[PDB]
């Protein structure tokens, strides 16, 4: 299978700062099937980025991203307190799904 | 347009099965695919398996190969997942998610907590 | 196409039981601009109520 | 102006020059609809 | 005795139907969302 690994596993950042979260695939993947999600405890995962780009409807627009092959990144242009969250990348291979690593962001 | 509607929370005894119901609102039950994802407390998400209601095809995660049966009711636009031989290890929130062909978005239900 | 087309004929008879044999063509009576489906119908008859 | 409506849901296509001004709630699946706009129930007009 | 006809579908106020009746005074044609009796009739007193 194709395993996604994100980094850093945990991180402490201040509001007002730029932040990035990486997602590396063990095998190359189509950018068109990659997505990023945000999660708060007790909530269903929220989609932010799909197709390794393409900001999701209703998104804050502070989020953007890009990538290809085995290397993808989620960028937050400025962190707001509401952006401190668990974030993960997933691959929707449609016959295979890959999940794991929440790069947990705290103040 | 697309809305996923799930059944409520349940409490089980060891050895029993849980059948989670997911209704596809907005249409396109057919010509789309439905998957089930589990989240044990304190954990991230994991894939359990899924079905393509139109092609009558099921597919399972190796971790969940066996125990769980996934079906789909075309007439009521409803997908089901029944996980047998439950243990306290299976306490989790069970989520329904789907994608239409022609689209890129993955639509999600609410997640239902099942304890054992 | 939404029109209720009626053709008819009124002729004298002197009969009992079944329909008389013979030939007669009905003439257009009315062509009504109604716009409805009308799958079923019912015949309305009067009663000789005392 | 919200006083103008069109039919969004219908069971079968309309025949030429027929009108259908029924407002019965449309059932979009096998589950019987009781006039309540639930999962497969819609007001037919938009 | 035979006065007329009802042409319709449901015949219960939900859809329109065509009522054509020789009412022994006039001939009345109406198209309405009529609700019909389970035994429609007319009558005459002597
Ligand atoms: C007429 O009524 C029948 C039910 O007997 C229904 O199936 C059909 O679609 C209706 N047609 C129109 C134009 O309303
Ligand atoms: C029905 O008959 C009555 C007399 O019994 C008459 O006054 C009435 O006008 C008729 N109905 C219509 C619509 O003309």
């Amino acid at each position: 299978e194709i395993v996604l690994t994100q980094s850093p596993g945990t991180l402490s950042l201040s509001p007002g700062e730029r932040a990035t979260l990486s997602c590396r695939a063990s095998q190359s993947v189509s950018s068109s099937y990659l997505a990023w999600y945000q999660q708060k405890p007790g909530q269903a995962p929220r989609l932010l980025i799909y197709g390794a780009s393409s900001r999701a409807t209703g998104i804050p627009d502070r989020f953007s991203g890009s990538g290809s092959g085995t290397d993808f990144t989620l960028t937050i242009s400025r962190l707001e307190p509401e952006d401190f969250a668990v974030y993960y990348c997933q691959h929707y291979g449609s016959s295979l799904w890959t999940f794991g690593q929440g790069t947990k962001l705290e103040i | 347009q697309v809305q996923l509607v799930q059944s409520g929370a349940e409490v089980k005894k060891p050895g029993s099965s849980v059948k989670v119901s997911c209704k596809a609102s907005g249409g396109t039950f057919s010509s789309s695919a439905i998957s089930w994802v589990r989240q044990a407390p304190g954990q991230g998400l994991e894939w359990m398996g899924g079905i393509i209601p139109i092609l009558d095809i099921t597919n399972y995660a190796q971790k969940f190969q066996g125990r769980v049966t996934i079906t789909a009711d075309k007439s009521t636009s409803t997908a089901f997942m029944e996980l047998s031989s439950l243990r306290s290890e299976d306490t989790a929130v069970y989520y329904c998610a789907l994608r239409n062909q022609w689209d890129l978005l993955v639509y999600w239900g609410q997640g239902t907590l099942v304890t054992v | 196409d939404g029109y209720f087309k009626i053709y008819s004929k009124h002729t004298p008879i002197n009969l009992v039981r079944d329909l008389p044999q013979g030939f007669s063509a009905l003439e257009p009576l009315v062509d009504l601009p109604i716009g409805i489906n009308i799958t079923r119908f019912q015949t309305l008859l009067a009663l000789h109520r005392s | 102006n919200y006083n103008y409506l069109y039919r969004l849901f219908r069971k079968s296509n309309l025949k030429p020059f027929e009108r259908d001004i029924s407002t019965e709630i449309y059932q979009a699946g096998s589950t019987p609809c009781n006039g309540v706009e639930g999962f497969n129930c819609y007001f037919p007009l938009q | 005795i035979i006065r007329g006809w009802i042409f319709g579908t449901t015949l219960d106020s939900k859809t329109q139907s065509l009522l054509i009746v020789n009412n022994a005074t006039n001939v009345v044609i109406k198209v309405c969302e009529f609700q019909f009796c389970n035994d429609p009739f007319l009558g005459v007193y002597y």
